């Protein structure tokens, strides 16, 4: 129940609060603000709190109204993670690589998808099904359509002739 | 308004002359007359540095402050020292205050300009980068000057810097369809008149007809606060050619370090103390306010030459040191590599050039520059080893990097066509194409057997097999007998 | 901005070009100390003013700031009654500001004088900050919060290097969440005009100027500007780290801010020591650089990560400028004019250079191979003083990759040097590597058509970047899957690329070859 | 080695103690 920072102090774990805040979400940059103004108010995130913005990442377009160049929900997804695990230091719970399998079969990046579900059922030993058919499809719809890779890249033989642009 | 205003000589202690006005002081830098007779041959005219009171304004003195009595009378100008501009100023020569020192009738104006004008703002900047082939070796392929930039000939006393702008002059100024001028920075009178008579007789400047170059000299045997303030004579002059009439102009000062030691000269006699190694605490912002005005604006183009003597050859020395960060093509010219018999005496290592870069200049340039500051680099490592152990001690391919090395440092000397007298050969214009393809070819080892001497104090490639041919011939003839 | 008057505290009596002493007007009203003063130059304009000196006569010392040139003796002054405060926000970026704050054509506001945070305000720096230099960010890796100097001679990289770091952010945080996004702030103090534009346009091209507000006082401009410019820089930084969020600040530099803040104090009358500055030379760069922190949990966690330049001349560390500011900092980055010259680009001389929270500051993937690269370099160093051994062959194969002109994304670098770390370049010779990298980063031999079967691992994929810091390439998921996609580069390179190389013996062949070679020093 | 560190040393030292003298021997001349 109770909680000290590094040098001693108390720390507000009331958490709830500042859940249903991240919940009128909108874009997902507001969460990230949200999650500033809890620091700044001796109010660590909790477990909870980061898969809390996970969702508002998943759910939402990008940062507000005008788009950002080379938006990637899952870099910025995976930034958060870094944050929670080794700064922070809280091992993400098996909701946290959930939503991160989502991202992956939704935007139809089914190459990170792979990977995560390696990771997923490694470690945290659980494999849920769903997304992986979901993922497997994607790889699938690649190949039958045309392919996989870039495709203007691979083909091309080089051999001495490389351009540098 | 304050046109006519009436003033008295309060104090005079050498240049600097404080004057009391009655009805409160001009404006800083504001130039006065001193209209009290004495027994002068020549006027005293004093331009107002600082504020003392609201009645009294301490000056610097353009001529001698000889014969000058205390209290006598001193009136305004109307604002700053005015110097003459436009077209009617080309061929004529010219001191710090813009009277005509030519004896060839008066001079044309129509139109006067204040010396102290204020630097380019931010938006009025612009970067126009094209390569001037300065028709170098060393400096079109390693350091090459661009369009628009400001250049810096950085060395000690008598290593080629006044040869440099002298064969500059002859390479880019004479084929230039801008006009040029000439800042005579507080250096020689005598090094004046050789400008002056082979401008005349190469017809850059001409008395008949069409003139393309303007003469502004403030020299050794004048006092401190014409040698200071001549500089910015001359670039008032260049700024109408660049603003107004929107031009490519050429500024040539030599030496921007006699602007500096001239300023340092009166701020210790205006009772401020000095900073690092005796200079004045502004020195950074007095090359600051000459310098950025010194630039490429969206109406016009200057591309200023400098000449900077580094004092003592200690180019930690502020004055050179400050000036480092202003410059575009930054020459340096050692002594060791003058008396070592490679001239000009230009050290490639202390050199750099912001348009040495794959962007500007051509990918092939790049690299085959890339290559001789490498190699050299190279050589001077192994030159201490060879002086420990010995040249035959060295491995089979550091062997012929040193050949090729030696032959870099012979080929980088070029006969220069101003210094005739001194090398007793004729000159050599090198095309940035064979500079380029020459260089090339020696780091690929096209030319391992040519010899060494062949390429010491030559131009391009063509002159090089020309001087192998007859090293060949009579090396022949000599073996022969 | 136009400043607020209040009440009429003297007239001018001296001008020495940047500098003024007033006398007190009927009354004695006497300003308040380090507080801006605005001088009726005109009926319309005013000419701004920082107060210096407080003399026992009545006498203010005044430091000139605008419209020098208007200034004369016996006009009106003006006072504020406050210290200078200037616009700072996200509003601001993307532009160009005075130390004054009016902008260059080409939001609360916040106090340039402040304490620093205390004891108990900050917090240990573990938030790693890329420079994007494999030669950095392995041996001398900065962290979010630390003061990491950056010293060495003219035309070293000092700036090339600090504004790429500013540059390599923008992949980052266009992709991240904007509350861990490195909001740079570059002060220009004392350089050209033309430099300041240059850098304009090249921030412009890499989409900078987005995460990026550009302080200038340029060489044109007084000394009161330059000496206030860094201050004004930390300012517009200290807004991002007070409300939670991660900034960059480089002041360059800071040996052309001495020579104002010397100026200032010469002029003034205050007594010099060594070198000619003033006593508290020192103490005007050390509260400056104080300000640059990592905050606490307690206060958002944010960050002010400070990049000073400092100018040596011929490699003269014992500069009083230069001491003092290796003093403050937390280790330098020594650029060497040898190796700069030599061909290794940035010349960072990695026995000079330091870190002085190096490990606790380096990501997890990116603190398992650095590790390794010590003890690599340490014993190459030696031997190559003093047959080639394991660590002579991998650790000249290092200083070949280290050589980059513009900035590495994390991903492409650490995989790179990962290969080297186990032995993947040695049967490459050393004048392949960037053609071996090269062809890693942009390319993929593997899916050239032909021996690929790799399930998710490729360098064509740039999002698996943020997998690699989190779980390291050491680790059960990505290390099998790594291994392969280098087995494949290296035998495909080898037997078909390399190859060439006892082949090509001629003519517009071996020329061909070089300028190949050349452009691939410049792409990682 | 040992002897020209020294004299280095030895030069630093006499440096700034000559610097020093020459630029406040400048303020005694300025009052
Ligand atoms: N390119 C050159 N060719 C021949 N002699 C040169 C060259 N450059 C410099 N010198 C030598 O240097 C001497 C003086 O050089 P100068 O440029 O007048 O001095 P400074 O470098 O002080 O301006 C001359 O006597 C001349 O012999
Ligand atoms: N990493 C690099 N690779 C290649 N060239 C570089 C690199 N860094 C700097 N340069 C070049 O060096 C020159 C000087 O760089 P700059 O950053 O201005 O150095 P300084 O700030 O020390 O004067 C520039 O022309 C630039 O192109
Ligand atoms: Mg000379
Ligand atoms: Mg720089």
């Amino acid at each position: 129940a109770k909680k000290y920072d590094l040098f001693g102090y108390e720390v507000d774990t009331n958490t709830a609060p500042w859940i249903e805040k991240i919940k009128k979400c909108k874009y997902y940059d507001e969460a990230g603000e949200v999650l500033v103004n809890m620091n700044v108010s001796n109010c660590p995130p909790d477990i909870a709190t980061y898969n809390a913005t996970l969702q508002c990442i998943y759910q939402s377009p990008s940062k507000q109204s005008t788009p950002v160049d080379n938006e990637s929900k899952f870099c910025a997804m995976m930034d958060l993670l870094e944050e929670m695990q080794h700064r922070n230091r809280l091992k993400p719970n098996e909701e946290s690589w959930t939503w991160v399998m989502k991202e992956c079969v939704k935007s139809g990046q089914f190459r990170l998808g792979y990977c995560i579900q390696q990771v997923m059922e490694t470690e945290c030993k659980g494999c849920p099904a769903d997304l992986v058919k979901a993922n497997e499809a994607n790889a699938q719809k690649a190949k039958t359509e045309g392919k996989e890779h870039p495709g203007h890249l691979s083909q091309q033989a080089g051999l001495f002739d490389v351009k540098v642009e | 308004d304050h046109k006519g205003r009436v003033g008295h000589v309060s104090q005079v202690i050498g240049a600097v002359v404080d004057v009391h006005f009655a009805d409160g002081v001009p404006p800083v830098l504001t130039a006065l007359d001193v209209v009290d007779k004495l027994g002068r041959d020549e006027p005293l005219t004093l331009e107002i540095v600082q504020h003392l009171d609201a009645h009294t304004g301490r000056c610097i003195a353009m001529q001698t402050t000889d014969l000058l009595k205390l209290k006598a009378k001193v009136v305004s100008t109307g604002g700053n020292i005015s110097v003459p501009v436009g077209r009617e100023t080309l061929g004529r020569i010219f001191n710090v205050l813009g009277d005509a020192i030519d004896q060839r009738g008066p001079v044309g104006e129509k139109l006067r300009m204040p010396i102290h004008a204020v630097a380019p703002k931010l938006a009025d900047q612009a970067a126009e980068d094209a390569v001037l082939t300065t028709g170098i070796k060393v400096i079109d392929l390693i350091l090459p000057y661009c369009k628009g930039g400001k250049i810096g000939l950085f060395g000690g006393a008598g290593v080629g810097k006044t040869v440099i702008i002298m064969e500059l002059i002859n390479n880019v100024a004479k084929g230039h369809g801008g006009f040029s001028v000439f800042a005579g920075v507080g250096e020689r009178t005598r090094e004046g008149t050789d400008l002056y008579l082979e401008m005349m007789q190469s017809k850059v400047i001409d008395l008949k007809g069409e003139s393309k170059c303007v003469l502004v000299y403030g020299q050794m045997n004048e006092p401190p606060g014409a040698r200071a303030r001549v500089a910015q004579s001359a670039l008032t002059m260049a700024e109408y050619f660049r603003d107004v009439e929107g031009q490519d102009v050429l500024l040539f000062i030599d030496n921007i370090f006699r602007f500096t030691q001239a300023n340092s000269e009166v701020s210790a006699l205006l009772g401020r103390i000095p900073a690092a190694v005796g200079y004045q605490p502004t020195l950074a912002e007095d090359l600051g306010q000459l310098q950025e005005r010194i630039t490429s604006t969206t109406k016009g183009s200057i591309t200023s030459v400098q000449a900077v003597y580094v004092p003592a050859d200690d180019i930690t020395d502020p004055a050179p040191a400050t000036t480092f960060s202003h410059l575009d093509a930054t020459t340096v010219l050692d002594r060791a590599v003058a008396e070592s018999g490679i001239y000009p005496a230009v050290n490639p290592l202390e050199c750099a050039s912001r348009i040495m870069d794959p962007d500007v200049i051509s990918v092939d340039h790049y690299n085959v520059a890339q290559d001789v500051v490498q190699m050299l680099t190279k050589y001077r490592e192994l030159q201490d080893i060879i002086a420990v152990l010995g040249i035959d001690e060295l491995s089979e391919e550091d062997k012929l990097i040193v050949d090729r090395a030696r032959k870099l440092v012979k080929f980088l000397s070029q006969p220069f066509q101003v210094a005739e007298v001194f090398t007793g050969m004729t000159g050599h214009y090198v095309q940035l194409d064979d500079t380029i393809d020459s260089f090339s070819g020696l780091l690929m080892g096209t030319y391992d057997q040519v010899p060494e001497m062949a390429f010491y104090m030559v131009g391009g490639i063509n002159s090089v097999l020309e001087k192998a041919k007859k090293m060949a011939e009579e090396a022949a003839e000599l073996e022969k007998m | 901005s136009f400043f607020k008057t209040t009440e009429m505290i003297g007239y001018v009596h001296s001008i020495d070009g940047t500098i003024a002493t007033l006398i007190p007007a009927p009354g004695n009203p006497g300003v308040a100390y380090n507080t801006i003063i605005q001088i009726q130059v005109s009926p319309t304009t005013f000419a701004a003013g920082l107060v210096f000196n407080l003399e026992k006569d009545g006498r203010i010392g005044i430091i000139l700031m605008d419209n020098i040139t208007e200034v004369q003796s016996g006009q009106k002054v003006m006072a504020t009654g406050q210290l200078l405060h200037i616009p700072v926000g996200a509003g601001v970026l993307g532009k160009v500001v005075n130390p004054l704050g009016h902008e260059v054509p080409v939001s609360t506001l916040g106090k340039v004088d402040t304490g620093a945070p205390n004891i108990v305000s900050r917090s240990p720096v573990n938030y790693n900050l890329l420079t994007g230099f494999k030669a950095v960010d392995t041996m001398i890796p900065i962290g979010r919060g630390q003061r990491e100097l950056i010293v060495g001679d003219r035309q070293t990289g000092k700036t090339s290097i600090a504004v790429s770091t500013i540059i390599n952010q923008v992949r980052i945080n266009q992709q991240i969440l904007s509350k861990n996004a490195v909001i740079s702030i570059y002060v220009s103090i004392g350089q050209r005009c033309s430099n300041v534009a240059r850098i304009h346009r090249l921030l412009q091209s890499y989409g900078a100027l987005r995460y990026t507000t550009v302080m200038a006082a340029t060489a044109a401009e007084p000394a009161g500007l330059q000496y206030l410019a860094p201050y004004a820089g930390v300012t517009m930084g200290e807004y991002f780290m007070n409300r939670g969020r991660h900034c960059l600040c480089v002041y360059d530099d800071l040996s052309k801010q001495a020579v104002a803040y010397r100026q200032i104090s010469l002029l003034l009358r205050r007594p010099p020591g060594r070198e000619a500055y003033p006593g508290d030379v020192f103490y005007l760069h050390s509260r400056l650089l104080e300000r640059a922190a990592m905050l606490s949990p307690g206060k958002g966690g944010g960050s002010v990560t400070a990049l000073p330049i400092v100018e040596t001349l011929s490699n003269d560390v014992t500069a009083y400028i230069v001491t003092n500011v290796i003093s403050i900092t937390d280790g330098q980055i020594y650029l060497d004019t040898k190796l700069f010259t030599g061909g290794q680009r940035p010349a960072v001389n990695i026995g000079l250079s330091v870190s002085r929270v190096g490990s606790s500051a380096q990501n997890a993937a990116m603190k398992g191979v650095a590790g390794k690269l010590k003890g690599i370099l340490a014993e190459y160093r030696k031997l190559a003083a003093d047959v080639q051994t394991i660590p002579m062959i991998r650790g000249a194969r290092f200083v070949a990759l280290f050589n980059q002109k513009q900035p590495s994304y994390f991903m492409n670098a650490i995989v790179s040097l990962y290969a080297c770390l186990n032995g993947y370049l040695d049967d490459v010779k050393v004048q392949y590597v960037k053609f071996y990298e090269y062809l890693l980063v942009h390319r993929d031999l593997g899916i050239m058509y032909g021996t690929a079967k790799n399930k998710f691992f490729y360098m064509y994929v740039q999002e698996l970047n943020y997998l690699i810091r989190f779980f390291t390439l050491n680790s059960p998921i990505l290390h099998g899957e790594l291994e392969e996609m280098l087995k494949q580069h290296t035998h495909l390179f080898l037997q078909h690329y390399q190859s060439k190389m006892n082949a090509i013996k001629s003519e517009k062949d071996v020329k061909a070859l070089k300028n190949l070679l050349y452009s691939c020093k410049r792409a990682v | 080695q040992q002897r020209t560190s020294s004299l280095y040393n030895k030069t630093r030292q006499f440096g700034i103690t000559a610097a020093l003298i020459e630029i406040l021997s400048a303020m005694s001349s300025l009052e």
